């Protein structure tokens, strides 16, 4: 809770692990 | 509207789907510009 999209070619690539897995 | 076509407006070329919007222009201001320093809205010539 504390830590806080036009796409011309720039892309965020989701990460292989969710946060789920994290946990 | 709603399809992919090649629009002229007023001098400017563009390309694009063209859809209706929930922006309400002033009466003056002709073109919509998003955060990305890009066209994103326009104002029909003929029809406001
Ligand atoms: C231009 O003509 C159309 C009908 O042909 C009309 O609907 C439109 O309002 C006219 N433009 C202006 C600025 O009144």
């Amino acid at each position: 809770n504390k830590v806080t999209q036009k796409f011309k070619g720039l892309t965020v690539l989701p990460p292989l692990l969710t946060d789920e897995m994290i946990a | 509207k709603n399809k992919c076509v090649n629009f002229n407006f007023n001098g400017l070329k563009g390309t694009g789907v063209l859809t209706e919007s929930n922006k309400k222009f002033l009466p003056f201001q002709q073109f919509g510009r998003d955060i990305a320093d890009t066209t994103d809205a326009v104002r029909d010539p003929q029809t406001l």
